[PDB]
RNA sequence: CCAGAGGGCGCCCGUGAUUUUUUACUGUGACUAAAAAAGUGUGACCAAAGCAGUCAUUCGACUUGAAUUAGAAAGCAUGGGAU
RNA sequence: UCUGCGCAUGGCUCAUUACAUCAGACGUAAUCUGCCGCAAAAAUCUUGCGGUCUCCGCAACAUUGGAUAACUUGGCGAAACGCCAAGCUAAUACAUGAACCAACCGGAUGUUCUCUGUUCCGGCGGCAGGGCAACCUGCUGCCAUGGGACGUCCAGCGAAUGAAUGAAAGUAAAACCAAUGCCUUCACCGGCAGUAACACUCAGAAGUGUUGAUUCAAUUCAUUCCGUGCGAAAGCCGGGUUUUUUUAUCCGGCGUCUUUUGACGAACAACUGCCCUAUCAGCCAGCGAUGGCCGUGUAGUGGACUGCCAUGGCGUUGACGGGAGCGGGGGA
């Protein structure tokens, strides 16, 4: 049992300093893990800057003014992972968090339609009392599951005010993917060949726009859509392309003139 | 039926947990070419069962081929050193080591005490391939899959 | 007995403070069922049953779906079968009684 | 297949809805000679959805009808002979011809199956009167409370069916 | 302080390990339950999940099952006869899993009657069936040999099975 | 809703080696917390430091920035055929 | 002051400690897991009125029950984060307990009656004569494919034990009787064109779980569960109404019992690696040392432990013993 987290045992992706206290908030058990997530008070304070310090944060949160997934959240700390939607009425802002190139969390801004749309992977599929089929994901169960039954590793489309499930998408060649984990995340690609190694980690081989193809595992893959015109959701300014270190550097120089 | 005297030697009666031997008018088929009823189990990881195990006579609750022992993790090789004991064989391994300062190699052995189903009977100096398991004895943590 | 209200019939007590006028202390009543209480309680078990029935509704729709798929399957693999068989047959025997 | 609205429209509202539904977001309404339209969205899921949904349809006073693609088929259940069938009536043990008796002749019929408790009988066109008694009930007759009803299927076709069956058989053997 | 570890034991090399730690509640034994014949007594304890278990003491009553008839019915354990762990356990009339004991027989005898309209069923069920002669002699006489297949120190009940040809002959020949 | 007939591909299983073959080695990828180390950017008045901050005469713009690398032995995938 | 939650975290220190710890890489199908996330839940003869025979008739939104602190009264003790008798009263404490409303699906059955046996050769018998009830004889009823109605007992979640399920994937055309379906006929006449399943009510209301692998998930049947499991807290607060403040009027926010599985954790196992010493060469079984069999114990795996049986295990590629020492990221 551990109730304390510290600044040097916390991820780099939150971008907290070495200095300025020796403690960081430990998010609770929730829809997502401790080693990837962004906790509430970290978002509000250190990003959107509607809080300057700890007291400020809870003086927002505890009044029910912040809502991930349509449910108001009183708690100071509570994790928010990949592919969630944060809606704070008072401003008129809406976020859909995501990863972006350089492996680091990013924030999109979305309108009406996509403030009710989400996506969910499938981790496992199992059977419960009365022969009722069940799925399990990151965030939550939810029950049965047609849209038409099928299989693990596939990706659904979930609506949050009520279920209207548009279809789903599967893991098959020529489709499109965004990545998590593995120091390869914040990219986007196609799906070429998937190697299967029994009893052992399963290795995928991918591609992306204008070549520079690559590879990862298969539990770091999260499907997005059939094609890159077929996407249900919006994406950052970068389209999941890494470009070379030298290219980047050079460009930053040339444009700095102002 | 009447009872063996070469599969029985113990104070208690030797039987398989899995399946109903009391059987009777047999409801089938579950059974092995064709013969009295028997339990046999197809483990994966790209290994294929012995012919022998399926059609066997023997009663073992530690082999993965007729019991609920599961083979899961690490997968190893080695050769045989000594056939002693009852169902418990002894593996030797050999492999090298590298010291950065000298930039030269060195030889070392380990050894392991593994389980051998009565289905196999491998001789000293034969190769073998084995599998990871839950503790079946104080030392014993592996079980044979496949002989060479 | 019953129908007779005990809000009326509470004990009162009284306390002095010199030149600050008195106050009558008397107790709140607990384990008390009003109008509000009864309504609230009853309401719960209406919620309860409803939820159950929703489950059953879902289940029906699921089952129905599966069976419709299986139905389509049957039909499709009839068409295929029937066509193959009786077209090849048509050729065969018709031409041996036209011979 | 593209589905078929019927029992609307005439019509100014006809024309209006016709060019409103074209050409997206889905759908478009291809207006037709009389009171009906073709409604084009087609796909195997499309034919199922299109039934129970009623956007892209208007009425001017009319009651809507959603009909399969061709204008053919509904007249066959409606009319032209009857022919009638009766359900409570055992295979198992209670005999057939109680059936025939009940309707006072005009023959041909069978019981079906080992499943369950209908029989089927042709009393031709005049069965319109017979069923209008027994549908409005109709009780026991070594059976149970019942219902009778119709649609045409065969006759006429059953006789020509078994004819063309026997023909095939003789050739075959 | 009863412990379950390899710490107090020797190495495979005949050496001896040195500790640097006390002992935990993670490792934990508790003293054996010895479950005899007599009126039901129970001695509930609590485990490491907050889940009780029921240490049984003295059980005279049972539940026993045919294989092949696919039933189970009650009975009363009468005497203990054979145990293969020790002869100690026999003499004390204690009960452990895979112990061989004696039962009332009555409910089985009863039920096998039934193996109006009923009169047809008693033909159809009795057809395609025989009962062992081994089993027969026993069942008649009013006592049977049965085997407890439950662990009756951690559930506080005894349940069992019943012995047909193979198993049965292996036991009888001891006696 | 161009049929019959062989072809060809994608999944799944079963049967077949007169004995099927493998590692060290090396190429390219997988996997692997910070602090520290290496390193890109930035006039904290230089500096040791720190991840900041710079413009705009306005109720904000940078769709701000916080790159990148290394990490014995062992483990994992896939190429090479000399020693 | 009662109640609920937390104090097992954080802080501080390196004494013990070399198949020990620890780092890299793996495993738990061998396991437990409060708070938190998401999701479920159709069991139970209760209450009021009237009479009384114990048991009934008549109604329906459950007017539940018994205690104990603070406080007061007497106090005791040298002291004591020591204590006693009596009198008072609470609950989201503790203890009870909810019909109809409220469904789907299956079992076992009645000497229930009515479609019926179209149905005899055998069976079950029921009676008398000889009756020793062995049987022979004569007499007699019912049954020998079945289905409809009516009645009775059982059925939930979770847990134990025993059966069954938990797909298959290695030859090709006819006749035989027992059925039985469909054609077909006045016909229960004699042949195979059509043909998911199947006795109505439901003409598709699961013929189809995941994994490299399961004695797993889940399903069906038979027996069981007694405190050591299962309430709608018999709970709390708002807001709009209503007109009497003061409605069974509607709406919302909290809180809690039980079940299921994620990650916050815990426990267990070990593929590879690490100072000095041979003036440390044999070390391990009476008192478990290596393995085997049935058990016991534990959350679970195991010589973890009992009983019984074998004679193994390790080592000059440094065992065993001793000396120095918390391990790693890292610093000079």
């Amino acid at each position: 049992t551990k109730k304390h987290l510290k600044r040097l045992y916390a991820p780099k992706d939150w971008m907290l300093s070495k200095l300025t206290g020796v403690f960081a908030p430990r998010p609770r058990a929730g829809p997502h893990k401790l080693r990837e997530c962004m906790t509430l008070m970290i978002i509000i304070r250190n990003r959107l800057k509607y809080a300057l310090n700890a007291a400020e944060a809870q003086m927002i949160l505890r009044q029910g003014l912040v809502c991930v997934d349509g449910k108001p959240r009183k708690d100071t700390k509570y994790p928010v992972g990949f592919m969630d939607v944060v809606e704070i009425p008072r401003t008129g802002d809406r976020f859909r968090i995501l990863y972006d190139v350089k492996g680091r969390f990013a924030l999109v801004k979305v309108g009406e339609a996509e403030g009710n749309i989400k996506l969910l992977k499938v981790e496992n599929v199992y059977t419960s009392t009365g022969r009722i089929p069940v799925a399990m994901t990151h965030d939550g169960h939810r029950i049965r599951y047609p849209d038409p039954r099928t299989h693990r590793g596939d990706t659904l489309v979930y609506n949050l005010k009520e279920k209207k499930v548009v279809d789903l998408i599967k893991s098959s060649n020529g489709k499109v993917v965004m990545v998590t984990g593995g120091a390869n995340r914040g990219r986007i690609g196609e799906i070429m060949s998937i190697e299967r190694h029994p009893g052992a980690f399963d290795i995928a081989r991918l591609k992306d726009a204008a070549g520079h193809e690559f590879a990862t595992r298969a539990s770091n893959i999260f499907v997005i859509g059939k094609d890159m015109q077929s996407v249900p959701v919006t994406l950052p300014k970068q389209q999941g392309l890494r470009i070379n270190v030298i290219q980047e550097r050079e460009e930053k120089l040339i444009a700095a003139e102002a | 039926h009447s009872v063996d005297l070469t599969l029985q030697h113990e104070k208690a009666y030797q039987r398989q947990t899995a399946v109903n031997e009391n059987s009777h008018n047999p409801n089938k088929k579950h059974v092995n070419m064709s013969g009295h009823i028997r339990y046999s189990k197809k483990i994966g990881l790209g290994f294929k069962t012995p012919k022998s195990a399926i059609n066997g006579k023997y009663i073992d609750r530690k082999c993965p081929f007729t019991s609920d022992v599961s083979i899961r993790g690490r997968i190893l090789r080695g050769v045989v050193h000594s056939t002693k004991m009852k169902r418990s064989i002894v593996i030797r391994r050999d492999y090298l080591h590298f010291i950065r300062k000298y930039q030269r190699y060195q030889k070392r052995h380990r050894s392991l005490t593994v389980h051998c189903s009565p289905c196999f009977d491998p001789k000293p100096g034969d190769e073998v391939i084995v599998g990871q398991c839950r503790p079946l004895s104080k030392t014993i943590r592996y079980n044979v899959l496949e002989v060479v | 007995s019953r129908g007779d209200d005990v809000r009326k019939y509470v004990i009162r007590r009284k306390v002095v403070k010199e030149g600050k006028k008195d106050r009558f202390k008397a107790p709140k009543i607990q384990r008390l069922i009003t109008t509000a209480v009864k309504a609230r309680r009853a309401k719960k078990a209406k919620v309860a049953i409803e939820k159950v029935r929703k489950s059953a509704e879902e289940r029906r729709a699921y089952l129905h779906l599966i069976g419709t798929r299986r139905r389509a399957a049957r039909q499709r693999n009839s068409a295929r079968r029937h066509a193959h068989k009786v077209a090849a047959q048509k050729q065969a025997l018709a031409l041996f009684k036209g011979k | 297949n593209g589905l078929y609205v019927k029992n609307w429209g005439q019509g100014s509202v006809d024309d209006a809805r016709a060019l409103f539904g074209t050409a997206g977001k889905v759908v478009g309404v291809r207006v037709r000679r009389r009171r009906y339209a073709i409604i084009f969205f087609e796909n195997a899921a499309a034919v199922k959805k299109a039934i129970d949904l009623f956007n892209g349809k208007e009425f001017m006073g009319n009651v809507l009808s959603v009909v399969p693609a061709k204008t053919t088929p509904k007249p066959d259940p409606h009319a032209n002979s009857s022919v009638v069938f009766v359900s409570p009536i055992f295979r198992a043990s209670t005999t057939k011809k109680q059936i025939l008796e009940l309707f006072s002749g005009m023959k041909v019929l069978r019981l079906r199956t080992y499943r369950n408790n209908y029989a089927y009988v042709y009393l031709d066109t005049p069965a319109a009167a017979q069923r209008a008694v027994k549908e409005k009930n109709g009780a026991e007759f070594r059976g149970k409370q019942l219902r009778v009803a119709l649609s045409t299927r065969s006759l006429a076709k059953d006789r020509a069916r078994a004819e063309r069956a026997r023909l095939l058989m003789a050739a075959q053997k | 302080g009863i412990v379950r570890s390899r710490l107090h034991k020797r190495k495979i090399t005949g050496g001896k390990t040195k500790i640097h730690r006390k002992r935990m509640k993670a490792e934990l034994g508790r003293l054996p339950a010895h479950t005899k014949l007599g009126a039901r007594r129970v001695s509930p304890v609590r485990a490491r999940g907050g889940n009780f278990k029921l240490r049984g003491l003295r059980l005279d009553t049972g539940n026993f099952a045919w294989s092949t008839e696919a039933i189970a019915q009650r009975a009363r354990i009468l005497d203990v006869v054979y145990n293969a762990t020790s002869n100690e356990l026999v003499r004390t009339k204690t009960l452990v899993k895979n112990c061989i004991v004696v039962v009332d027989a009555a409910p089985f005898k009863l039920w096998y009657a039934k193996h109006d309209e009923l009169k047809r069923k008693w033909m159809l069920r009795r057809e395609n069936h025989k009962i062992e002669k081994a089993v027969a002699d026993q069942l008649k006489e009013g006592r049977l040999l049965a085997r407890i297949t439950s662990r009756p120190g951690q559930t506080a009940r005894a349940d069992g099975a019943l012995l047909e040809g193979a198993e049965l002959q292996f036991y009888l020949k001891k006696l």
